């Protein structure tokens, strides 16, 4: 329930002019929210970690693919929400005066380096901890029976198990907000600025959370669709190019962004892919049934070699992006049109940017 | 047993959707403070006759980690697209951004788009900031003809700064959810 003002005096309040009072009921929500996170963590420990654990029916990597880092964040949290208790305490009042010093020590420096670290390792895990408990679920009658008693603790709230893991992520995300909130009513320049800045690293705390989440299942991703590959249709007779083809094993490299494509390689010929701009090459498939297939039809290869890309804009289609390879034998260009100017900006733009970073490693 | 669905709550960031499920779900706009923030809430709904147990996700400051975002669409049975009446640069981020990505990580999932902030398609500072850059407010047309042309589910619009037309949205994505 209830706002800040419910516990101080009226006299208190009258002493405090309208948005001194606002701040004062955000600060109050960063620390009482805080709270409620760790009691959430608390309840996956407790209710879930613990009692399956105990249980026997999982296996300790089985465990450790589900829960992961569960406790160094729990932990992280607790003890970040003992030194928000602590900013309590400080002032007599309850009007917690300069907290600025505070969120930058919480969240900028070496907490930082903390939260992103741990939170990476919780967030990422996700996907592959919701694979286990759907699949061990269908698996066993002890491992569903046992998900299912746990999840009508009141503790819960009657979330799900797989409703209680996505929120790690989900804090996280909200800390610039309420910092941003905390900063708009705070009336001191020189203690505004620093709320401002402390927000600002709980952005980069994100990007880093998010570009973690981005390499951990673009891992697994291409895992797959080297899986689903074919290349049963490539040329044995026509460029001793096709070794490195055959053979090519996307699993090798990292997978920078992709997506579906449509090749206008000619006005009576023009096809759509799906794309893969990785780390070093662009990879140029067709998706058909589930096999993805490499392949190079009227000689253009499927597979561009970033150190020879140069990309130009199409100026009269928006979508359509001239990506030109250039070579000692030719310059074959690959005309690439999107389903939203939204995305060839992005084509546009990671391509443009991995042609120059591996350029520029001579 | 009961019937669990989970929506969720997409759009633009700056348009309002953390409170209109503040709203929606202590049934009562806050006076005194808006929270900042909105937790995974288990809301009781019926409609219908039937008794839903609407599982309620934000994804406010989701906005800006593309790879992050994603986390909260899985398992999702209805949607909440929305956008700011008064901001038509949110209603055209709804067919470039917004539709693609919940047609993509949520497919057939039933859409509803939602014309928030209602309440300042009459506002006078509203229209004449806007109209500095030649905008105005989104018409209910308008509206409609996204929701039509996004393949939504329905249209709603519901004010800002009260609760207006706030049960009506959510009678409505508890309804789409409950089909299949």
């Amino acid at each position: 329930p209830p706002n800040w003002q419910q516990l101080v005096s009226r006299e208190v309040l009258l002493g405090l002019k309208p948005c001194e009072i606002k701040r004062q009921e955000v600060i109050n929500e960063l620390f009482y929210t805080e709270r409620a996170h760790v009691r959430t963590l608390k309840v996956l420990d407790q209710v879930f970690y613990q009692r399956v654990s105990r249980e026997g029916i999982l296996s300790p990597s089985e465990l450790r693919k589900i829960f992961s880092n569960l406790e160094d964040i729990l932990q992280l949290h607790i003890g970040l929400n003992e030194q928000m208790k602590a900013v309590r305490k400080r002032n007599e009042t309850s009007v917690i005066d300069q907290i600025g010093e505070d969120l930058l020590t919480w969240f900028s420096g070496p907490g930082e380096e903390k939260l992103k670290h741990a939170a990476a390792t919780f967030c990422s895990n996700q996907p592959f901890a919701l694979e286990m408990i759907k699949s061990r679920q269908k698996k066993d009658s002890r491992f569903q029976t046992f998900v299912q008693d746990a999840e009508s603790n009141p503790l819960c709230r009657r979330l799900q198990l797989k409703d209680i893991i996505p929120t790690q992520m989900q804090r996280l995300t909200k800390y610039p907000l309420l910092l941003d909130n905390i900063a708009k009513y705070t009336e001191w320049p020189t203690e505004r600025e620093k709320v401002k800045k402390a927000a600002d690293h709980c952005r980069q705390i994100l990007n880093f959370v998010n570009q973690a989440v981005k390499e951990a299942e673009n891992k697994q991703r291409l895992e797959d669709y080297q899986r689903r590959l074919d290349t049963s249709s490539l040329k044995l007779s026509e460029y001793p190019n096709v070794e490195e083809l055959r053979n090519l094993d996307l699993t090798k490299r990292k997978m920078i962004h992709e997506g579906p494509l449509v090749w206008k390689v000619n006005r009576d010929k023009t096809i759509d892919l799906y794309t893969l701009l990785l780390e070093d090459i662009l990879v140029l498939l067709q998706k058909q049934d589930d096999r993805l297939v490499l392949r190079c039809h009227s000689t253009f290869s499927p597979v561009i070699k970033l150190s020879t890309v140069l990309v130009r804009q199409v100026a009269t289609d928006n979508k359509a992006l001239f990506v030109i390879s250039m070579s000692d034998n030719g310059a074959q260009i690959y005309e690439l049109v999107a389903q939203t100017v939204s995305e060839k900006t992005v084509w546009q733009d990671l391509i443009c940017r991995m042609a120059a970073s591996v350029k520029e490693q001579s | 047993a009961a019937i669990r669905k989970k929506l969720v709550i997409v759009g633009d960031g700056a348009c309002g959707k953390t409170c209109l499920l503040i709203v929606f779900s202590k049934d009562q706009f806050p006076e005194v403070y808006v929270p900042t923030v909105f937790e995974n809430y288990v809301a009781d709904i019926e409609v219908d006759g039937k008794q839903v147990e609407l599982a309620l996700w934000d994804t406010a400051g989701q906005e800006d980690y593309d790879r992050l975002r994603p986390l909260s669409y899985p398992d999702t049975d209805v949607i909440l697209m929305c956008f700011s009446i008064d901001s038509p640069d949110s209603l055209e981020n709804i067919p470039e951004k917004w539709t693609p990505e919940v047609k993509h990580f949520c497919p057939n999932v039933p859409i509803i788009l939602v014309g928030n902030k209602k309440d300042l398609r009459n506002d006078e500072h509203t229209r004449r900031e806007l109209a500095k850059m030649k905008q105005e407010p989104v018409k209910p047309e308008e509206g409609r003809d996204m929701a039509n042309r996004i393949g939504a589910f329905g249209y709603m619009e519901c004010s800002a700064k009260t609760k207006d037309g706030v049960r009506e949205v959510f009678e409505m994505a508890t309804r789409a959810a409950l089909q299949a």
